[PDB]
């Protein structure tokens, strides 16, 4: 007899102000219980459970559910009352490993735990809360009493408790190895290493010998899994990585769910495959409430969808991260909004890939999508590689200066490089900050009634140009946009504007090259045709001159 | 060596907050740092049956090279309980506003001496990172007062208290506050002399039981208010004359007896915005009125210490920055400027982090307290970017103005 340490056990309580579960036993067949007599039986003889008396008021059911039909049985308790009814954990497996910022090793193992989970004990002083009852034949006897004396399976507490026991066990001998890593995920532990192969088989017997000494068992034999590893959706090798394959489904009719699946493998596809396209069949899937209903493929997404069955025509990988080399990530406009990114160390290699789709703005430019994508990006690469990378922008270096120099919002990104790879990101337009000499001076209004939804926009100028024009099926704010759009119109390549618009210079304050309303985006292409203009307030009803409220406030 | 009493505010639970990302060298000076935190008793590791969690994050004080680790405890101040103590609140020292000089001093060390209340300790719970989740984040419990803790100052008040005693009766002209982990020291003495009492104090510091090195120089004498002032040329435009009415119209909102009239008067026509508008009798007469109006101060603004305070910050460019302190619209407590180049010139962020310190510090020192911050930044960038300017050891809470304002030439 060799002595093994105990495992020092987790205190637990039930959520302040309740009590334990309490269910009725449902009754089962003769068969069933038969079974689950036996199961109960030999996990009582390896001290999984204990029989309990008439003291313990609580009953949680037992199942019995048989596997595949087999010559075996199966136990299954529903813990579900009593999880509603137990403490919050602070739960570990928040977040997983990203396979990019793992680094490559020569040698990588899988050892499985469903020994060393059940060698876990659960507090004593919980394992009352814990208790089913196994009726017997008939109902002509008191049904059997059990309670566990380790983490059930199906319990709250039981992965949170077995990870911080499993880590306080690996603690020192990860310490006194340096030369190895370990990761722990579910019922399997994951050990690599650079050393010569036979080192590495060695070293794996010191981790098994390390786990009997606290007396978790291990396979004692050769472990069915080898590089490759299917997990999480990854499949892994020693030098490289990727996703399980993607293959897109062809089908005549698309349903709802089928788009929904669909954006669900590109969506997670795109960290690898690069370019993916998810724009037009998400807009399809926009208001959609209904699983079942055939929703017509646009022209737009069917060519869409033939880019993205040529891109995983051939499979790309993804390689491993080497902390001895620069991190760089490199961006592509798409146009719509969309943005695709790869982030790489050395050319075509990439670490990974992805996009960016715009926020829902009534209106926008390409540079906050930019910058948007950048911070995106950067956070990204502080949760996987721990730094932020060198990025590459299709914008030029002048185009940033005059953008965050002139921009009203603070903005910032983090260093970077001019790639020039078009469409190349710009500014359309650059209002004047000062009035132009020698330019037309145009006033304009716009007015509207609110009850007949009637109104006019229009202008009057310092040479005695005028116009107003009435408008059916228009509001205040449309108005007045549209009294600036008519003065773009008529105006020479160089204008001066007068508005008592807050509205439209509020909207024009923000510089978008794009927007929702086709008004704004007439504006826009007026605004880019232009050589110089000047865009000037004033309160409105102040009487001030020029200002004409009384041709279209007719 | 008996812990007080603390608890939360009937009904709220322990602050369960997301730990977010941080960088390989933050990770490792809080691991370092975290260690030696052990050694000294001052945190121990948790099990999972601590449900709790609050931020924790890495930075550098001015001109200093040793990171320094901040638990942002928003969350669980605000879900701590009002922290009336015995001395049934501070009557905060408005003699400090009208102080000379002012010294900002790091007292937080002596938080560390004080046991925690044994029940209150699993709200305090942090996690320090890994990168890439490779191993599951380590996590600490606070055993004495921490730092940032709004019961922290509250508790060690007292004994600060009698720490204290000999320099407040050997000095009746200082004055001395507490704020967090920061105590303000001041003064209408010179600067060398303000030098030689503070390192006399530090030194008074140290030999009552407790880097507290370090000082910062302020002078809320020489510091920014300012009035409106509107232009004087012997010549306007028509854009001039537009700018001036609307600034008027716009100083309207706060000031009662601004007209208008007679300047709106001379725009009539439509003339062109370069050409020049002599100014009449009617015009000039009612420029000057509107000057007298300005320059008195705001016809009764008053501050209510049970009211919230509010921080607007306008760029204006070429690393200027404006900023109104306030309560209710258009009553100005304060209101100032900002230039400050330093280390700053290239980004915008820096600046507007920078800003919002001064500005913070401003109001401790005003009002005893830290207003509500609008910035005008995303949500996202400030977000992802502020942690890497951040000097000071408290923080304010803020949100994001989404709309341009109009009234950003008009405090410039
Ligand atoms: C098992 O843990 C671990 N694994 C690796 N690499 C590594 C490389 C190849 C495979 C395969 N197949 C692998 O598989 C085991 C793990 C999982 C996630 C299935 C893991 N690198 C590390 O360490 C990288 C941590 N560094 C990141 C940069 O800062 C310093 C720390 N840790």
């Amino acid at each position: 007899m060799v002595p093994i340490s105990p495992i020092e056990t987790v205190p637990v309580k039930l959520k302040p102000g309740m009590d334990g579960p309490k269910v009725k036993q449902w009754p089962l067949t003769e068969e069933k219980i038969k079974a689950l007599v036996e199961i109960c039986t030999e996990m009582e003889k390896e001290g999984k459970i204990s029989k309990i008396g008439p003291e313990n008021p609580y009953n949680t059911p037992v199942f019995a559910i048989k596997k595949k039909d087999s010559t075996k049985w199966r136990k299954l308790v529903d813990f579900r009352e009593l999880n509603k009814r137990t403490q919050d954990f602070w739960e570990v497996q928040l977040g997983i490993p990203h396979p990019a910022g793992l680094k490559k090793k020569k040698s990588v193992t899988v050892l499985d735990v469903g020994d060393a989970y059940f060698s876990v004990p659960l507090d004593e002083d919980f394992r009352k809360y814990t208790a089913f009852t196994i009726p017997s034949i008939n109902n002509e006897t008191p049904g059997i009493r059990y309670q566990y004396n380790v983490l059930p399976q199906g319990w709250k507490g039981s992965p949170a408790i077995f990870q911080s026991s499993m880590t306080k066990i690996l603690e020192p001998f990860a310490a006194q190895n340096p030369d190895i890593v370990i990761y722990q995920y579910m019922d399997d532990l994951y050990v690599g290493s650079d050393l010569e192969i036979g080192q590495h088989r060695t070293k794996i017997e010191e981790l098994r010998q390390h786990l009997l000494r606290w007396g978790l068992t291990t396979p004692d034999k050769k472990h069915q899994k080898e590089p490759p590893f299917l997990w999480m959706g990854y499949e892994l090798h020693p030098d490289k990585w990727t996703v399980q394959p993607i293959v897109l489904p062809e089908k005549d009719s698309w349903t709802v769910n089928d788009i929904q699946k669909l954006v669900g493998k590109l969506n997670w596809a795109s960290q690898i495959y690069p370019g993916i396209k998810v724009r037009q069949l998400s807009k399809l899937l926009r208001g959609t409430k209904a699983l079942t209903e055939v929703i017509p493929l646009t022209e737009e997404a069917e060519l869409e969808l033939a880019e993205n069955r040529e891109i995983l025509k051939e499979p790309v990988h993804g390689v491993y991260y080497d902390p001895s080399k620069d991190l760089i990530a490199e961006i592509q406009k798409q146009g719509q909004g969309q943005w695709t990114y790869q982030i790489y160390q050395e050319p075509f290699k990439n670490l990974k890939t992805g996009k960016y789709a715009r926020m829902r703005g009534a209106h926008t430019n390409d540079v906050k999508q930019l910058t948007e994508a950048v911070q995106k990006i950067t956070t990204e690469s502080i949760v996987i590689w721990g730094k932020t990378p060198k990025f590459k922008l299709p914008i030029q270096k002048e185009t940033w200066e005059t953008w965050w120099t002139e921009y009203w919002q603070a903005t910032w990104i983090p260093e970077w490089e001019f790639v020039n790879t078009p469409p190349l990101v710009k500014l359309w337009y650059q209002l004047e900050k000062e009035p132009i000499v020698g330019a037309e001076t145009f006033y304009v209004d716009g007015a509207a009634n609110r009850e007949t939804k009637l109104g006019k926009a229009g202008y009057v100028t310092n040479k005695g140009r005028q116009k107003v024009v009435p408008l059916t099926n228009t509001t205040n704010q449309k108005t007045e946009l549209q009294a600036i759009y008519l003065a773009l119109q008529d105006s020479g390549l160089e204008v001066n504007i007068v508005t008592d618009s807050q509205y439209a210079l509020g909207i024009i304050q923000a510089q978008p090259d794009k927007s929702e309303s086709e008004l704004v985006n007439q504006i826009i292409e007026q605004l880019i045709k232009k050589e110089k203009v000047y865009l000037a307030w004033v309160p409105a009803h102040k009487g001030i001159g020029g200002n004409e409220q009384v041709d279209k406030l007719v | 060596i008996e812990t007080v009493p603390v608890k939360l505010k009937p009904g709220m639970d322990g602050p369960k907050v997301k730990q977010w990302p941080l960088t390989e060298e933050k990770i490792k000076a809080l691991v370092e740092i975290c260690t030696e935190m052990e050694k000294e008793g001052k945190i121990s590791k948790i099990g999972p049956e601590n449900p709790y969690n609050t931020p924790v994050f890495a930075i550098k004080k001015k001109d200093s090279t040793k990171w320094r680790k901040l638990v942002d405890f928003r969350e669980l101040n605000k879900r701590t309980q009002d922290f009336w103590e015995v001395q049934l609140g501070i009557p905060h020292p408005a003699g400090l506003k009208k102080k000379k000089s002012v010294t900002v001093l790091d007292v937080g060390d002596a938080y560390f001496s004080v046991p925690l209340d044994e029940d209150f300790r699993k709200y305090t719970a942090f996690t320090i990172p890994s990168i890439n989740n490779e191993t599951p984040g380590i996590r600490y419990q606070y055993n004495v007062l921490p730092q940032g803790w709004k019961g922290s100052p509250a508790i060690f008040q007292s004994s600060m208290t009698k720490i204290l005693e000999p320099f407040k009766k050997q000095n009746p002209d200082i004055v001395i506050y507490q704020y967090m982990d920061d105590l303000y020291v001041g003064s209408d003495l010179e600067i060398g002399q303000h030098r030689t009492k503070i390192e006399e104090l530090r030194q008074h510091l140290l030999r009552w039981g407790l880097f507290l090195w370090m000082g910062y120089e302020l002078h809320p004498d020489k510091w920014t208010v300012q009035p409106i002032v509107l232009p004087e040329k012997d010549s306007w435009t028509v854009n001039d004359i537009q700018k001036l009415v609307g600034k008027l119209n716009w100083a309207s909102q706060i000031y009662p007896g601004i007209k208008v009239r007679q300047l709106s008067k001379l725009l009539r026509g439509t003339k062109a915005l370069t050409e020049v508008i002599p100014l009449t009798e009617e015009a000039e007469l009612e420029l000057a009125e509107n000057r007298e109006i300005l320059k008195e101060p705001v016809h009764g603004v008053y501050y209510d210490p049970s009211k919230d305070l509010i921080a607007e910050i306008q760029k204006q460019g070429q690393g200027q920055w404006t900023y109104q302190i306030y309560q209710e619209p258009f009553k100005n407590l304060k209101t100032g400027k900002y230039a400050r180049m330093r280390g700053a010139h290239t980004n915008d962020v820096k600046q507007l982090t920078e800003a919002v310190q001064k500005i913070t510090t401003e109001s401790i020192v005003i009002w005893g307290k830290t207003p509500k911050f609008k910035l005008p930044i995303q949500k996202e960038t400030w977000e992802t970017w502020w942690t890497e300017y951040w000097q000071a050891t408290w923080i304010p809470e803020w949100e994001f103005v989404n709309t341009p304002p109009l009234v950003k030439l008009w405090y410039q």
